[PDB]
């Protein structure tokens, strides 16, 4: 059908009904293999936030987005899909100046508001309101902070499931240092753990980042902090993971 | 004092 098929799809989330949508996919996208459809089926969100009303986003959302539950036309629908201009639905929601839709894209688990499209554009810099800018970049605010008190007490209960959750999820990649320093004290999430001598979670550390050379405010870097047969543990792990970085210095 | 215990955590894990 080529193009068209955008057409049917851009019909049919004007008119607004979840089922007449399902009915239109059910009976017009077939075959659901050949890649003219599945193409022009993962633009859906993006077509969603530009012609369909409020309701039909959420059903769509609620429905086939970040989730298993085997769905429907087995569809599977990433909230952070890349437009051919690289852009995602909550970039166009946010260009077109359709704010009470920013914001229910930006309260979604998996929503990722730091991706780049082709023009390396943040999805905020898309609107021309100022209101939906100050509501976004309110919301980033917002979300950072409830994160960084999930990590700290992740850590605190030793939650190990916890932290591969949230370092998992690319925004937290994007807007979380697992280096740095508590503010009144040293003190980098490595020094508080070798303090502790707690080797199992000084390994787990090391693997995800955590620079065993980054000092506490007294110049002592981890190493520095050392039956017993526990300590020498630490001090042959971090010899270890320092002659690993020691390798990219090449010269 | 300073700061509380969140904010506190938002200083540390956040990355601004």
């Amino acid at each position: 059908s080529k193009p068209l098929l955008k057409l049917k799809l851009l019909d049919a989330l004007r008119q607004g009904s979840f089922p007449n949508l399902q009915d239109l996919l059910k009976k017009q996208f077939q075959p659901l293999d050949d890649p003219n459809v599945q193409q022009v089926l993962h633009l859906m969100l993006h077509y969603a936030v530009q012609v369909a009303p409020m309701a039909v986003i959420k059903e769509i959302v609620h429905h086939w987005v970040s989730t298993t539950n085997t769905t429907f036309l087995n569809i599977h629908l990433d909230l952070n899909e890349r437009d051919s201009n690289g852009n995602t639905p909550l970039h166009i929601a946010a260009y077109q100046s359709r704010g009470d839709i920013v914001a229910f894209l930006l309260d979604q688990p998996t929503i990722n508001d730091c991706v780049l499209n082709n023009s390396h554009l943040q999805a905020i810099e898309m609107c021309k309101n100022l209101n939906i800018a100050q509501m976004m970049q309110v919301k980033r605010s917002t979300y950072v902070a409830e994160t960084a008190q999930e990590f700290r007490t992740a850590f605190n209960n030793r939650d190990f499931g916890h932290l591969e959750s949230i370092l998992s999820s690319p925004r937290n990649a994007e807007l979380l240092d697992i280096n740095g320093m508590d503010p009144e004290t040293g003190d980098t999430v490595l020094h508080e753990f070798v303090k502790k001598r707690d080797v199992i979670m000084c390994r787990w550390l090391l693997e995800h980042g955590a620079d065993p050379f980054k000092r506490d405010r007294k110049g002592k870097l981890p190493i520095e902090l050392v039956k017993i047969a526990i300590d020498i543990e630490l001090k042959k792990l971090l010899e270890r993971a320092t002659r690993e970085q020691s390798v990219i210095d090449v010269t | 004092k300073h700061y509380n215990d969140g904010e506190r955590a938002v200083l540390q894990f956040g990355k601004n």
